[PDB]
């Protein structure tokens, strides 16, 4: 009987927190890096925002819309791309040894019940999106109606 | 066209609506052998209740019992939270409701075109019956998981759900379309 | 005795309720992400995700392959990292479980064609697929063209 | 004592022939879908050159300078791209199989030897891209004097 | 008995000799991507692969980070295919490696915090340097404005 | 890739050449050797309708190869029994062929009249079909052999078919782009 | 966010915030819970310095955390001496006091002189790296350690201070940013 | 400037050269222990020589046997290819000619400021050194494959290959300048 965060299974408790608090940090550091300056004022669009929307992607290997141009940016984002590198690698790595032993003690494919977790986590984070968007629209047309 | 796109639209609906409140009061969810009104034969089941099929007692339902505790066994709690979930089927029905809710809104429309914002009210509630859907599936595999074949009221609930979508998108398509024409009026 | 390899047997390592969920996830997201960016007048369009792109964007953030766009707003970008988060733990799963599968043998050697052959007729059947659908295009043009004039 | 080309034991010789078999076709019917229609003349970058290149990116699984925008070419590169996961999943679970029989069997590192072959290839690529910019550079050079 | 593991355990799957010699094939690969991008007068310029810009994109190939620029002529779209092509297999390579050593005691459990200290360690250091090169840049820029005026 | 007479030729002996290779490929038995029986098992050249012996006892004695053996072949699905008849038939080589010689039939009727732009279209559109019949025909032979070997001169005669295929299918679309452009720089004169 | 006596402060008060919870995980020894002997095995709960017992004979019975035993610790290289080292030290929880307490100062120093604005970038940068050096010692303490057991309220003070950290010296730089685009916009008319 | 850049790529040039020659030459290339004047005792090998280590027999150099066909085994030929590739050691000698040639290159271009075809063929041959010396470290590796450590003549060797790469880089830089600045004259 799997439990509903199974997923999570390869990589330990404490791995997690780090991953969330390195995630934190290399956001606060790249925009640190790419906005403070009034001499390179931008040139390029990282704010928090979007400095945070860089990190996610990278650590998911998904597309970036940006890249970071300047030579400490780039440091930065350097380290995170090696960081996620490895940390995926080692979650395929580790759960791939916990099917293989699992296989071989004295029903073969992955049922939903090690999965119904992300799934859980997909439907919610689609609930909140909406959320956010109509709400955001409700306080627009306030804003509005309000203004005239 | 907006005659064309609103026909289209109610028919969506409608068809969603049907086919989501005929899976959930249908048994033919799922083919598996089982034991009745509690020999191992094949049964079909639904969401509440199991009836033999091709058996000595065929054509005779027996309700689905969800907390199987005859060993009084309890173990970790999110196991009894999922089956309170599954037992009482709140997701699907949830849909049934969201659905109708939208269907409403999609008829209310007419009666006053200057509201805009009850075909986007009819897109939401559209959208999140389908998403009430989705984990409706989900729990339902999942606790059976806690041979077999999928029937048509399976596959009835599928298709309610791509159904839904669809018209989901369609509304959506006309709140903007609203939008865009007041605008061009506007700007004019 | 180890059997020939079924011809769409490379779905073995995943459930077919997985891979039906995954259908079900994919579109309900890509429809969501059309819904968020999309509705709202006050963002008119500011991005580019109609249901078209958005399909495509859901599609391609699934085989990890990248974006022509990328969303901008706050649910969007929710949207977009679920979907991330849920793409990366899925196609981790389909490769851990086919390791597995491919180490232990119940009742090594080199994949044969065999293990493979379902991927390269479904390939082949979206390559005429697609011909088929830019050739029905061009003759509907064609005729609507010479109709005008 | 491994092959130089020993990393590509993971999938048959069949696999490999039939992959580039498949890019071909893949690349021309891409460049056949998106640059055929005079009705489209081109608002898309995709001639047989960029197609090839489009192509490769996909199945390397590396960044897009551009994707498909029509129906036909999206549908293509949709096929491509399942046809890319599916295959590079299996060679890495090839890979992994292959290695962790081999551990069970009654140092531990992967060596150098286990992949020479991709470094020859890697270097002999370079050398033919600088021999291919040479040429072009002489061929431009003799074009351009002997014009003025 | 299992001892503990130590804190670069990360890079155990594959040997030094390979490390270093992707290091040194990253060098070679950004320098000729470089030559090939930016030699030739005839091309000036219409790409944007200067050595920094050619170093950057080497790294996001290896990290499989995508590409803020992609090489457009022949010979660029070589060095871009082969080092693709590399990348695929020492990646590849690595995860495989490491589920053989997770799966396979040599003389499951989840991956402990130890087994990735020095990643973590890495990471934290390169985030530091980038404060110190930026503070070195800026205290160097305000001396020099103030130094004009 | 440029001009157009060379263009012309190049197509038309592409198309021929491409032909010629496919025909020989299937009318021709040197696509698998193996040990096997021609009648002990012995060195074998097989193609896709039958194989001879070599290097046996009776040389060069050929037989037709057994796709549906008798003496309880243990059955077999509707998938299996399907690909063991596209396999028997080979259909998709022949296919191959049919198509081949279509495009060629077009590209050599594109010289009367000139004006119909949409035979080359065709042409181009036939040979990619072509191609892509050759690339499905091979994996099912692949395929339906595989359940030491090597392949023969008339697998890889295969091959270097589908190649030209293409290629001669790219040339083709050129020049109906090339034919609108053209038309499109007089319209506007 | 938006005007600029709020932002004021809210930085003031995460400073501070952030202080006080740095302060009390490194004062407070309740960073694990594991069962150890504090003087049998029983449950105790331990912090960075001193291990005390919990339901036990003896309850409240503190003894100082045992960094580098006796009786045959069977040593090590450099490198676990060195971590032993930074753990017993613990210098990064205390170098992250530090730091938070310094860019405290520079931010309530930033209210005199005003027109030095060098000194709210300090701040920034002393708060960011009070979250880096917590970082540190967070992966330090918890290697340490794993070389059942559950994690204390001063081991979550320390994880919400870095968070603190972070978001302070993000608004930090914010002023930064805004005081000097402030002053382009007065020298541009 | 173009005196620091040409002062900085000659410097370079001929510290590259003289660190792959020394490295070519000497003999400390791998720690390994081994028999001599064919006892295991640690051992010095370069790439034509082994001689012994505060041993019995220490100071003496022993020929590198690079086809050890004591049981006269020829195995498959790739074996055999790679065995006369590395006995030759054919590229870390074509890297040091490489780099040669680059210099002389470099030095002529000082004679001749109208040619500026000479510093893109210098920045040619130390890229291509450079990859010599990548193939060669490759090479020698897997022969020795088919514990140790690696001594200062092989990172003299590594040392090498980074400095090439730079100087490289630097002569591209001079042959775009070269350009850039007949260009500004000629537009102007
Ligand atoms: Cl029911
Ligand atoms: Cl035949
Ligand atoms: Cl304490
Ligand atoms: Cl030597």
């Amino acid at each position: 009987k799997p439990g509903v965060f199974s997923f999570l299974d390869p990589l330990a408790y404490e791995i997690w927190m780090c991953i969330v608090f390195a995630y934190i940090g290399v956001s606060v550091v790249l925009f640190l890096v790419s906005r403070f300056s009034p001499y390179e004022w931008s040139t390029n669009e990282f704010g928090i925002f979007n400095s945070l929307w860089f990190s996610l992607g990278a650590f998911m290997q998904q597309g970036c819309d940006i890249s970071p141009r300047s030579l400490s940016g780039r440091i930065v984002g350097g380290v995170w791309w090696f960081f996620t590198l490895i940390i995926i690698s080692s979650y395929t790595a580790n759960l791939a040894a916990f099917l293989t032993v699992e296989r071989m003690v004295s029903t073969s494919a992955l049922s939903l019940s090690n999965v119904a977790g992300v799934f859980y986590i997909l439907v919610g984070g689609l609930g909140l999106a909406m959320l956010v968007a109509l709400i955001e629209f409700c306080y627009k047309s306030r804003a509005e109606a309000k203004r005239m | 066209d907006r005659g064309v796109q609103m026909l289209l639209t109610t028919v969506g609906a409608f068809a969603a609506f049907s086919l989501m409140t005929i899976a959930v009061g249908t048994d033919y969810w799922l083919y598996s052998r089982g034991v009745c009104k509690t020999e191992e034969v094949m049964t079909h089941s639904g969401l509440w209740r199991t009836c033999c099929l091709e058996g000595n007692f065929k054509g005779l339902c027996k309700q689905i019992d969800h907390f199987p505790e005859d060993a009084d066994y309890e173990a970790d709690t999110a196991e009894y939270f999922l089956r309170a979930v599954r037992a009482s089927s709140i997701f699907p029905i949830l849909s049934v409701i969201l659905l109708f809710m939208g269907g409403l809104c999609i008829a209310a429309s007419e009666f006053y075109k200057t509201r805009h914002n009850i075909i986007l009210s009819a897109g939401i509630f559209f959208v999140s019956a389908g998403l009430s859907n989705i984990i409706g599936i989900i729990v339902y595999i999942s606790a059976n998981a806690g041979s077999y074949s999928y029937g048509w009221s399976f596959y009835f609930g599928a298709l309610s759900f791509i159904i839904a979508e669809m018209v989901g998108v369609l509304a959506v398509h006309m709140f903007i379309d609203r939008h865009k024409q007041l605008r061009a009026t506007a700007r004019a």
